[PDB]
């Protein structure tokens, strides 16, 4: 298929096809020259290009594989902040269906396992590299993820209120308080806690949570 | 133009070394009155000698613990009555590993299980591999018959010994000095019974190859047996080592 | 020394080539020294043919470059997958993109023979084909010959005075014979199936109150033909 | 465009700020795990579609420390400057205003980078003054203000690109 | 049927015939069916001008020599088990002693029969399934089972006089080794790779020697078991392993003299000073006994699945899986004749007790070659 050509022109056509925007043959030639010469000086830049290519075409599992490979081979590459940011970005964008956003139903109570991992990745980036090019975007996205997780937690607690399993709702809102005592979801869910304590007539703490709610009413 | 004459595993077979070998053998023949054979197959014989030297050198030089040199100086001083000195040491280190490795392979029982004159004789070896790859034994027998007949007819001996032999002593005519009937391999009792000084002795069958023997002349038991034993097991070991090797001609 | 330069350095760093050999510039040149440095050229083994040639003008050295693998293919592997063979050669330091060690070819072949030793193909032969490529590269053809694999001749349970042998063999997984009118399985012995079959047999006796029953031993025997397998 | 921006979703920018929960008198708030804890950092980061999601250009003596392009051990380092002049006269066909040779200081003019990606022509001037740092005759480029589309924009990402154009070519031929 | 699913294996071509003198089949007398594609050592016996043979089915034939006359036959199949028609499954090579015959089965039962009448002497249970031919000596008989237990049975009536335990590795070959007797001592080779000399009449083991190569390139295969029958002559014992070490030593617990890297499972023949054998990979080698050095080697045929060679009237004779039978000159390994005698094939070792040669066809009947 693709002839064994010097790395010079194969990389040159890689760059110019990528600049064109055609991505199928772009990833094809990138993987070809990556397999052929896993020793050249291109390797760092080849893989940094290939991760971007996999992300843009939405081949996300393969992007995650390649990004794990890259992190493994050079854990202290001088410009690893970009690849960590891309890790977080792919992981977050994998949590979209592109049809429930058409109809406007909010995916705040679906499977929140990709959101958590994206949060961990963004947090790791902001911890390690607070002086790089990807700080403010990371903070904004990370706030968004925190609010989404809070929304999911409130969804589960609200359902257990409808069912009437008050120990479960007590524990869930307590976990809310310990883990996300900063979002709007917990502020809305405190009344569920007071209702729960009033249900089993453990009201002695119901007035305590009543003060908790009332103090920050405004 | 000291190029590489052959490809031999890791090392190389060069041209200056074969030049030195030819020079040494020819000057020794000039001194020792040995006939100077025509350099038609002498080139290839010296090349084969150097190739087997390199292979036996790779098997053992990388291992063992070299050798001292003051004893070499003393020995060469006794034998008297920086290019030259280089080959003097290599033949000791190559024989050291050779002398050692052959002893490791062969085990010795006490001599008393074996119960209890000196003759000059030459030897010629026809290299036959583990199995006749090209049925060499078929031609080997024809060549052996022809050469033993020519030995009877009255041809000179240095030429015949040099011609197409294979062992290390072959360069100097293959003479083994003085041996008695019990230092020679266990296959020549009948040959020494049916021999005389200067007459024909038929070629003998063996795994390594046929052997042409010409009668050039006419505590102890341990060396009595050790000589002949050493002979056969060293010959078999060198043949096997050569066979399991990768050598490519370059020219 | 006036001028030094090497041929065939398509991939070779000149610095390494000069640093490996002893003489660099400004030393006496005679036959023994040049021969010694020629030997030192092959010291790394990264060459296939380097030589010195007689000239009255300065110095010149001829060098031939070791080929580097471009690809590997495994034609003839009917019953196995190419990717596992690729991993096997990966482990053996025969990763694609390395100098083709012609010395090791027999070892590579023998290692693949030991690889088929696992599956059960014992009379197999593997051959290597070396195709040079432009830029002085090499491609490898791995020709596999899986001749005939092991076959179970007969399963022989010995020592029993309650159940016939066939009534017991009928409920194993491995078979010694199959009906001529039906093709649903083969006699392909596997090391794992033995333990499962022994468990099955132990259950078969012990479920009907043969509590003391136990295995004396098991025996797997190969005929010196690599086609017959006997089990006792 | 689909070339230099994040995926099309942009609804996270309007994220409601976090209002920390006050503790009423007489009781306190439970312990925080800290697994989901947000730190504070410096701003001035491109957000939304403004952020340039494009793999960085690794130079291929290849100095990559920002504007630092001081490539230096070859004893023929002087002739590299006319060898660079070969790149100027030919190759890019660019020229230098004050190209000293004995001082080995070349003032190459502003170029015009345009390689797809809807990229406005970029005018980058470098200080091609050749030093002798830690080696034989070194060569250096020290960039300055770069015009591009705007009057002059000197974002951190673009500076890596502008230096790269010369870094790729100069290492490419010389 | 499955041979079509697989590509044909490689086999060496047949050499030239040049049949200098042509013997023929003296008589094609029939002995039941053959053993077929089952690996067993069930060669017939020559005794006082009659022959004794058997088949896996259980039929046992006593036949007149010099002609294909069938003196009598006995159906020794199982007639008392679960169905009274069970397969006899006989594998142990026949043995003759006095007027009695000993036969072994792959069913842990050894059968003694009385000659000249077809009468059954007795039956005996032996540990493990018997595969090695019985050896009779000193009013006793010895059997090597494929379980690791050498066993002795009283000749007169049959009784477990003693046993000796042997070690067995996991994936050994067939434990088909027949011990030989000398001066009250029985010498044998087990599948462990170590030969053993044992004092008779109590089971006291005398000495054991290790005869094997290194651990090989791997653990898979590279088997080191010994099954060929050790040969004692001039008070000297020869043994030979699978990968192989030609181990010759002195009978009086004496130690090895020399070792060589040759292995086989087919028996060798020692005559005068010469050793003659066919090894694994089926090459035929002749050596000496003073030092055991190789005299000559022949590999014209390779992997042809030969038999144990047998001397005959001055030259060696070897069978083939194809049914070819080759005469090898004592000197030079030159051929003498190639006999396409049977199409079924030759598997079991021959017998040359007298000037008459008898050989069993693996899937057919016995044949007498002149």
């Amino acid at each position: 298929e693709v002839p064994d050509n010097p790395p010079n022109e194969i990389y040159a056509t890689a760059q110019q096809k990528l600049q064109d925007g055609n991505w199928r043959q772009a990833i094809t030639q990138l993987e070809a020259l990556d397999n052929r010469y896993p020793f050249g000086p291109y390797s760092q830049q080849v893989q940094l290009d290939l991760i971007y290519a996999y992300y843009k075409n939405a081949d996300l599992p393969l992007a995650q594989a390649a990004i794990d490979r890259f992190i493994r081979l050079n854990p202290t590459h001088p410009n690893i902040d970009y690849v960590m940011y891309m890790r977080g970005l792919t992981n977050m964008a994998l949590d979209d269906s592109a049809l429930q956003g058409f109809f406007g139903v909010d995916r705040s109570d679906r499977d929140p396992q990709h959101a958590r991992a994206a949060f961990s990745d963004f947090s790791k980036l902001v911890r390690g590299y607070p002086n790089s090019q990807y700080t403010t975007d990371a903070t904004k996205r990370l706030v968004f993820l925190k609010d989404r997780l809070a929304k999911y937690e409130y969804s589960v607690a609200e359902y257990y209120t409808e069912r009437g399993a008050w120990v479960a709702v007590v524990n869930r809102v307590e976990g809310m308080l310990r883990d996300y005592p900063d979002t709007q979801a917990t502020r809305d869910a405190l009344p569920l806690m007071e209702n729960a304590y009033r249900q089993m007539q453990m009201n002695a703490q119901a007035e305590k949570v009543a003060k908790i709610i009332a103090a920050n009413s405004s | 133009v000291d190029c590489v004459a052959a490809v031999v595993n890791n090392g190389v077979v060069l041209e200056s070394d074969v030049d030195g070998l030819m020079q040494s053998v020819k000057l020794n023949a000039a001194q020792a009155r040995q006939q100077l054979p025509d350099d038609a197959t002498l080139r290839h014989q010296i090349m084969e000698r150097l190739i087997m030297d390199q292979i036996i050198l790779q098997m053992g030089q990388k291992m063992g613990v070299k050798i001292s040199d003051e004893q070499l100086d003393q020995a060469i001083a006794n034998i008297a009555k920086n290019t030259y000195r280089n080959q003097i040491r290599k033949e000791m280190i190559i024989s050291e590993v050779r002398n050692n490795e052959v002893r490791r392979r062969i085990t010795i029982l006490p001599q008393e299980v074996e119960s209890l004159t000196e003759l000059n004789l030459s030897h010629i070896l026809i290299p036959l591999p583990e199995n006749p790859t090209s049925d060499q034994v078929n031609e080997a027998e024809s060549q052996a018959r022809a050469i033993v007949d020519q030995a009877r007819n009255g041809a000179d001996f240095g030429k015949l010994a040099i011609a197409h032999s294979a062992d290390q002593q072959a360069l100097n005519g293959g003479q083994m000095g003085w041996g008695r009937i019990q230092e020679l391999p266990g296959i020549f009792a009948q040959a020494l019974s049916t021999a005389k000084k200067g007459d024909i002795v038929g070629p003998i069958r063996s795994g390594v190859g046929f052997h042409i023997l010409k009668v050039n002349d006419l505590d102890r038991a341990y060396r009595m047996l050790m000589n002949r034993k050493f002979s056969e097991e060293a010959a078999s070991w060198m043949q096997e080592q050569r066979a399991s090797a990768y050598v490519k001609i370059l020219s | 020394v006036k001028d030094i330069h090497f041929e065939g350095l398509q991939r070779v760093a000149v610095g390494a080539a000069l640093l490996s050999m002893p003489v660099r510039t400004g030393d006496t040149v005679n036959d023994e020294d040049i021969s010694n440095t020629i030997r030192a050229l092959f010291a790394t083994g990264n060459f296939e043919d380097v030589r010195v040639l007689r000239d009255g003008d300065t110095l010149l050295v001829q060098v031939k470059e070791r080929p580097t693998i471009a690809s590997i293919t495994f034609s003839g592997n009917k019953s196995v997958k190419d990717d596992m063979l690729k991993q096997n050669l990966e482990a053996s330091g025969v990763r694609v993109g390395e100098s083709l060690d012609r010395t090791t070819i027999a070892d590579i072949e023998k290692g693949l023979e030991d690889f088929y030793y696992s599956v059960g193909k014992y009379s197999a032969s593997v051959k290597a084909v070396v195709t040079p490529l432009p830029r002085n590269r090499v491609d490898l053809k791995l020709v596999f010959q899986e001749g005939v694999s092991a076959e179970i001749q007969q399963i022989n349970i010995v020592g029993n005075h309650a159940f016939t042998t066939d009534e017991l063999i009928s409920h194993f997984q491995l078979r010694d014979e199959v009906p001529w009118w039906n093709v649903v399985g083969d006699r392909k012995y596997q090391k794992q199936k033995l333990a499962g079959d022994l468990e099955t047999l132990r259950s078969y006796y012990l479920d009907r109150g043969y509590a003391r029953f136990n295995i004396d031993s098991t025996q797997v025997s190969l005929t010196p033909d690599k086609k017959g397998i006997y089990v006792t | 465009r689909y070339s230099r921006q994040v995926s099309g979703d942009e609804a996270y920018l309007e994220a409601a700020p976090l209002a920390e929960l006050h503790a009423p008198a007489g009781m306190i708030l439970p312990v925080t795990s800290g697994d989901y804890a947000i730190p504070v950092t410096n701003g001035s980061g491109a957000v939304g579609k403004a952020l340039d999601i494009r793999p960085p250009a690794q130079p291929l003596r290849t100095q990559f420390t920002g504007d630092t392009a001081s490539l230096l051990e070859n004893g023929r380092g002087n002739t590299l400057w006319p060898q660079v002049v070969s790149v100027l006269q030919a190759k890019n066909y660019t020229i230098t205003q004050r190209d000293d040779a004995g001082q080995t200081l070349t003032t190459d003019w502003v170029q015009w980078n345009r390689l797809d990606e809807d990229e406005q022509y970029r005018g980058r001037y470098q200080i091609s003054v050749k030093p002798q740092g830690y080696q034989q005759a070194v060569t250096v480029k020290l960039l300055n203000l770069e015009q591009a589309g705007k009057p002059v924009a000197d974002a951190a990402s673009m500076q890596r690109y502008s230096t790269e154009m010369m870094n790729v070519i100069s290492a490419g031929l010389d | 049927l499955f041979n079509s699913e697989e590509d044909v294996v490689k086999m060496s071509p047949l050499p030239t015939v040049e049949n200098q003198f042509t013997p023929t089949t003296a008589w094609s007398t029939s002995v039941g069916s053959g053993i077929g594609n089952f690996y067993s050592n069930l060669h017939p016996a020559l005794a006082d001008n009659v022959v004794y043979a058997a088949d896996r089915a259980g039929l046992v034939k006593a036949l007149n020599a010099d002609d294909g006359k069938e003196i009598w036959s006995v159906s020794l199949a199982e007639k008392d088990g679960w169905f009274s028609k069970e397969p006899a499954l006989l594998s142990g090579g026949v043995t003759v002693s006095g007027g009695h015959v000993y036969i072994g089965s792959e069913k842990a039962q050894v059968y003694a029969l009385n000659t000249s009448d077809g009468t059954v002497a007795w039956q005996t249970k032996v540990a493990g399934e018997a595969l090695s031919r019985p050896v009779v000596s000193d009013g006793l008989v010895l059997i090597h089972t494929s379980n690791g237990q050498l066993q002795a049975l009283n000749e007169a009536d049959g009784a477990v006089k003693w046993t000796v335990n042997l070690d067995m590795p996991s994936l050994s070959l067939r434990g088909e080794s027949a011990p030989t007797t000398a001066f009250g001592a029985a010498v044998v080779g087990g599948d462990n790779g170590r030969v053993s000399a044992v004092l008779m009449e109590q089971g006291q083991m005398i000495w054991q020697q290790r005869i094997s190569q290194a651990t090989g390139s791997t653990e898979i295969d590279r088997l080191s078991d010994v099954d060929t029958t050790p040969v004692v002559v001039n008070g000297v014992v020869f043994a030979l392993a699978y990968n192989g070490n030609l181990t010759a030593l002195d009978l009086r617990s004496g130690q090895i003299m020399w070792k060589r890297e040759l292995g086989s499972v087919n028996d060798f023949i020692v005559d005068g000073n010469r050793i003659y054998l066919v090894d694994q990979n089926d090459r035929v080698m002749a050596l000496t006994i003073d030092g055991g050095v190789t005299l000559w080697t022949q590999s014209d045929l390779l992997h042809r699945l030969l038999t144990s060679p047998v001397l005959y009237n001055g030259n060696l004779v070897v069978g083939d899986s194809e049914g070819y039978l080759h005469w090898i000159n004592v000197e030079d390994g030159r051929f003498v004749a190639q006999q396409k005698v049977d199409s079924s094939g030759f598997q079991t070792e021959p017998v040359a007790a007298d000037g008459k040669l008898l050989i069993q066809a693996k899937d057919g009947t016995v044949y007498s070659i002149t």
